[PDB]
RNA sequence: AGGGGAUCGAAGAUGAUCAGAUACCGUCGUAGUCUUAACCAUAAACUAUGCCGACUAGGGAUCGGGUGGUGUUUUUUUAAUGACCCACUCGGCACCUUACGAGAAAUCAAAGUCUUUGGGUUCUGGGGGGAGUAUGGUCGCAAGGCUGAAACUUAAAGGAAUU
């Protein structure tokens, strides 16, 4: 059970629908996707938050149930989510397999590339299609940060959220490493706002 | 020397993996040849032959020997594995260290009587590789492995002591015969008997309990 | 043209098997079928079933638990002795340890087993294991 | 299964998958172990129990894993409201 | 060699024979 | 062995269309597996615009345009150039 | 044909993971330092295993460069993740501290959170 | 057997080219290509994939039909029509990504539900040549069609990918 303080508060509501989390992509949608709730007459589809926040603790709750704070790993191919994992690798540990991911790095043990996690993050599973496809040979829980119109083969935990967008996924992958840190106990009261932004995670233009 | 790099080789090396059945039985991702041997030391090597190929080119042809070994002990453990190289020792070198590394364990059970020790197969099983088919059908006791030499004396090493064996399609093609009995083999688990009907707690991996020997 | 009911029906939970459903509808709704599951569900091979009753033959669901492999139907309802019940035990099914010959009889519908038992054959239904 | 004297013959009884119960195989290289924690009313998660969650490859090759694993959280109650049994 | 070229070979010596045919009979 | 999923060209469901010409040789093609190429070039020649503007009835403004549809048979296509043997990587590719 | 060989880039690439503040930007004070630390038996040889290296310290006083990791690398990526911007925090802000939505987004609010700031355009 | 008979055009007459060209290239040109009444019953007549019936991963576009949404237009904005948009459905020609499945692969949502072999039914083949030939029947004015071998000969032919 849970003590029902993991409500949606309307400050985490606030920055999650600022952010623009809900908005989907086209008429194309995969079936295997029913969150969906209504659509903009103009085509674009609505996700519900509740569940995108829901669903993301539960994300949280099995990647904090790991012993080693430093065998979680994430993969961002595409350079638009980049610093976020940084941002991730610098405050609960872990190691950054940020930029390029060497094709290799799960099977051969050869290769200076040879990590073995236990569970992987990735954000577009179209963009990184190679780190979930190798990484089903050596039986390994991934979570997936899918929008309604991105595939949803070979994962166990696929966080519905948009993937246009820097206040959406910059967000996003604040919230994951918010209450993870807050189920670690590091954050001591669930209620004290935290002291990091999610614009750390921004990508600049520039 | 040793100096295993992955992690499950610190295990066995500081001797809390004791028998092979831990690790059939969590499927945990292995390829290093020193594992298997020290956890079995009665292993057993065999070759079928050599069937030499050339690499056409602008001029000439430079042969290699390829190699197909299999290795198993006779009591419910054997692996099997294809390597081709240029000499013959190398092939074969490389043949059992492959064929080692692809241990897999077969279900033995009788025909059906229920007095003694296993003997057979429970079920009959079979396996498509290339265009043949192997059969192992349940033999009443004392009948022995009837099946081709090649795969009647892969069979005598499996443990199993005797086996009704058909075959379909061109079986000359030694190599694809073993690969369809060794998918055959390891399918021989994959049959839902009703004595295996009951659910039982899942256990939890001996990796996360021996978190602290493995890695660094 | 619809042939055997029994047939396309019991296919369609097979190919559910194949794709793992715990639940799949079917739809000849008889009474040779109804009884296939009466014995079916005996042995504690399946879940619990459901028959939808209608002024018409009507439709059957089936909450099936994942414990099941293959099962199939013999088509030209063979004549068969008591003399070839462990023929057909020995070709068809993988022991004798389990695998039930379901077959009919003057008596009813009941496997083979316990056909035997009755030292009476019937009329050949299919095989379950 | 056993024998008339007593001894259970046989080793590695295969663990079941979770969600359907169907065999893991030594050489299926794609079945997930999955372990989550425990809350105790402080909202602290205690380490060293965990509930034990077996899912095999077949599961996973369709995408449906994510499916499936709801229910085993739901009806073990550590899930809500999530996924509604009726469609 | 082509196929038709068979057929019509064969078919030239099935007039010529029928010709043989018919001077006999 | 088959080459293309759609056989010829796209000949599916109905079982025969009507030949036409090629315009270089001449050939019976079919209507649909003669290659159709858009011809919109103006009726004038590349540039060289000016040089009719100066002494052109009006202040300009005809701007004429030709269009023509060119048929061509598979052998004549290849000799032209204008469509190339491609790998069986780009062979899916429209 | 200036370009280099293998040999002298994964060499190169070698020195200045360790090496960062004895590889000065003069090319004539590190082509006979790298001697000193790197073994090698031709005189030809050690002046443009050199040169490459100082040919990177030139571009790496630019900006970073892919695949080196030279020590002080990870020094400003663990500078430049506390960026912490003070006040524009996307939360009671870039707006009159109420959401710009739409009509339809209000019944996802009204579902289970309907006691928040709601401003449907 | 007639009507018709402009182009093209088995035959042919011709001009090149080639050592040879009665072929490829150019010009005439008969039968024919058009139609009427009657035969001819053949093809790469191919989706080289028999028909009937159930189930099975998804996405979009497209033909016909229907349903609902003050939907947007179309007059005498408006009543209806018509064109569309959105959502769904049936019957279709079918596409695009994958493979639990099959296949020897080329690949296939059928070539899947075939060794875990069985839904029902018709037809065809048992190495390649001889030979779709001989002969015997049978339809046809004929050219030809249907059925259809044997003697003899060979250890290789044939299908799929690779350097």
């Amino acid at each position: 059970s849970l003590p029902a303080t993991f409500d949606l508060t309307p400050e985490d509501a606030q920055l999650l629908l600022a952010a623009n989390t809900h908005l989907g992509a086209r008429n194309v949608q995969v079936h295997q996707e029913p969150y969906v709730f209504n659509a903009r007459p103009d085509g674009v589809h609505v996700i519900n938050v509740g569940k995108t926040w829901e669903k993301l603790v539960l994300a949280a709750r099995i990647i904090a149930a790991i012993p080693n704070p430093e065998d979680v790993v994430a993969i961002s191919s595409r350079t638009f989510g980049q610093r976020a994992v940084l941002k991730f690798a610098a405050h609960t540990g872990a190691t950054p397999i940020a930029g390029r991911f060497t094709p290799g790095s799960f099977t051969n043990y050869i290769t200076r590339s040879f990590k073995e996690p236990r569970l992987v993050i990735v954000t577009d599973p179209r963009s990184d299609a190679q780190a979930i496809k190798e990484a089903s040979y050596v039986n390994i829980p991934v979570i997936a940060l899918t929008d309604l119109d991105s595939p949803s083969e070979f994962v166990d935990v696929a966080i519905p959220c948009n993937n246009r967008g820097k206040h959406s996924i910059g967000l996003i992958w604040y919230l994951l490493a918010r209450e993870v840190l807050r189920l670690r106990g590091a954050l001591v009261d669930r209620t004290q706002p935290w002291s990091i932004m999610p614009d750390l995670y921004f990508y600049r233009d520039p | 020397g040793w100096v295993p790099v992955t992690k499950l080789g610190r295990l066995v090396k500081a001797g809390k993996i004791t028998t092979i059945e831990e690790i059939f039985l969590h499927s945990l991702p292995v390829k290093e040849f020193q594992i298997i041997d020290t956890l079995l030391p009665g292993l057993q090597d065999e070759v079928m032959n050599i069937k030499p190929v050339q690499k056409q080119t602008r001029a000439g042809q430079r042969t290699r020997f390829k190699a197909v070994v299999v290795v198993g002990d006779s009591n419910g453990h054997v692996g099997l594995g294809i390597k081709t190289a240029k000499e013959v020792a190398g092939a074969i070198r490389a043949g059992i260290i492959i064929a080692k590394l692809s241990v897999i364990p077969i279900r033995r059970g009788y025909w059906g009587t229920n007095l003694g020790q296993p003997h057979s197969l429970a079920t009959k099983t079979t396996g498509k590789c290339g265009s043949v088919t192997v059969r192992l059908i349940p033999a009443p006791r004392g009948s022995g492995i009837v099946a081709s030499p090649a795969v009647k004396k892969l069979l005598q090493l499996a443990g199993v002591e005797d086996v009704y064996t058909q075959s379909n399609g061109k079986t000359r093609t030694l190599e694809n015969t073993l690969k369809a009995a060794f998918v055959a083999i390891g399918n021989t688990y994959g049959f839902l008997t009703p004595n295996l009907w009951a659910e039982q707690p899942l256990p939890v991996s001996p990796l996360d309990i021996y978190s602290d020997e493995a890695s660094a | 043209t619809r042939s055997s009911v029994l047939a396309d029906a019991l296919n369609a939970i097979n190919n559910a098997e194949k794709t793992g459903k715990r639940q799949v509808l079917i739809r000849p709704s008889s009474k040779v079928i109804i009884k296939f599951l009466q014995v079916m569900q005996k042995h504690g091979y399946i879940g619990e079933f459901e028959y939808i009753d209608d002024h018409r033959s009507g439709k059957i669901v089936v909450q099936l638990n994942g414990r099941l492999n293959k099962c199939g139907v013999i088509s030209p309802r063979f004549n068969v002795k008591i003399g070839d019940i462990e023929k057909w035990t020995a070709n068809l099914l993988p022991a004798r340890q389990f695998g039930y010959v379901i077959l009919t009889t003057s008596a009813g519908i009941m496997d083979h087993e316990e056909a035997r038992r009755k030292h009476v054959s019937g009329k050949i239904l299919g095989f379950v294991y | 299964m056993e024998n008339d004297k007593g001894q259970l013959v046989e080793l590695y009884v295969p663990r079941k998958c979770s969600a359907t119960n169907r065999i893991i195989k030594a050489d299926d290289h794609a079945s997930v172990q999955i372990n989550v924690a425990k809350v105790d009313e402080e909202g602290r998660a205690i380490p060293g129990e965990y509930v034990t969650y077996a899912l095999s490859g077949y599961v996973r090759s369709r995408g449906e894993s994510d499916d499936s694993l709801n229910r085993l959280a739901q009806n073990d109650g550590l899930l809500k409201n999530v996924w509604s049994y009726s469609r | 060699m082509r196929a038709k070229w068979r057929k019509k070979r064969t078919r030239r010596l099935k007039r010529k024979r029928r010709k043989v045919r018919a001077r006999s009979k | 062995p088959k080459k293309r999923a759609s056989n010829g060209r796209n000949k599916k469901g109905r079982g025969h269309v009507k030949p036409v010409r090629c315009v270089n040789c001449s050939k019976s093609i079919p209507k649909d597996k003669a290659i159709k190429r858009m011809a919109i070039r103006n009726i004038v020649e590349a540039a060289a615009v000016r040089d009719l503007s100066e002494a052109s009835v009006y202040p300009e403004y005809a701007l004429p345009k030709t269009y023509n549809k060119l048929h061509y048979c598979v052998s004549c296509a290849i000799h032209a150039r204008i469509v190339r043997v491609r790998s069986r990587e780009d062979r899916k590719n429209r | 044909g200036r370009v280099r060989t293998k040999t002298v880039k994964r060499a190169s690439k070698a020195l200045i993971e360790r090496y960062y503040p004895k590889l000065t930007l003069d090319f004539q004070t590190n082509k006979r330092l790298c001697d000193e630390i790197a073994t090698i038996q031709s005189k030809r040889l050690r002046n443009k295993i050199a040169g490459y290296t100082t040919h990177l310290m030139k571009r790496i006083q630019k900006g970073p460069v892919r695949g080196i990791s030279f020590k002080l690398q990870e020094e400003e990526r663990e500078r430049k993740d506390q960026y912490v911007p003070e006040v524009s925090a996307l939360d009671l802000s870039r707006s009159n501290g109420v959401l710009n939505v739409d009509n339809q987004t209000s019944d996802l609010v009204k579902s289970l959170g309907l006691k928040l700031p709601l401003s449907v355009i």
